[PDB]
């Protein structure tokens, strides 16, 4: 669950 | 803030395509860069005016993974001056970096998102992506596109955020070699 991130 | 107020003015626009509001750069004649998950496509309102698209390439890398960029040809006789000196040869951090974002909903704005580090592999929104860069900032929706800025130079395009940290695209100067 590491190196993660959504779109803005 | 010369640099960033020179760019802000000369070649960053606010747009919008069908996936809604984004900063878009400008680097030089009728070349600009988008963040990819804009899906630009055919056409894209820059300010308002709905303006076709001659050319879309997405960027990847030897093994095909995702850059998050999208270098976008223009249907436009305005050109814009070429800021690809301003780009480094190598994707690399910087200090004290300023986030430029201009967008009908955030117009001119400018974000002291810090230091900005090599990141390298992120999963953004579940999509495998290569050659990213980090700050320290809770960057929010809607300013993706945002330019990176950092002692005169143009270091990265923001592309995502996980709440407490800020994501960008790497830029080489390189991406923009003529053909």
């Amino acid at each position: 669950g590491l190196r993660q991130a959504v779109t803005q | 803030l010369d640099f960033a107020l020179s760019l802000l003015r000369r070649n960053i626009r606010q747009v919008q395509t069908d996936q809604g509001h984004f900063t878009m750069l400008g680097v030089r004649d009728r070349l600009a860069i988008l963040p990819r998950h804009s899906q630009p496509g055919k056409t894209i309102w820059v300010e308002h005016k709905l303006i076709n698209v001659l050319d879309a390439v997405e960027l990847v890398d030897e093994q095909g993974v995702n850059l998050e960029l999208t270098l976008v040809t223009l249907d436009t006789n305005e050109k814009f001056r070429d800021v690809t000196k301003f780009i480094p040869e190598t994707i690399t951090g910087a200090s004290d970096a300023t986030l430029i974002i201009n967008t009908e909903h955030m117009p001119s704005m400018f974000v002291p998102v810090g230091d900005v580090v090599q990141y390298g592999f992120l999963n953004l929104s579940g999509k495998p992506t290569h050659r990213t860069m980090m700050y320290n900032f809770p960057t929010k929706a809607g300013q993706a596109g945002g330019v990176v800025t950092s002692v005169g130079k143009i270091i990265g395009i923001h592309i995502g955020g996980n709440g407490r940290q800020g994501f960008c695209a790497g830029l080489k100067r390189g991406y923009f070699a003529s053909e």
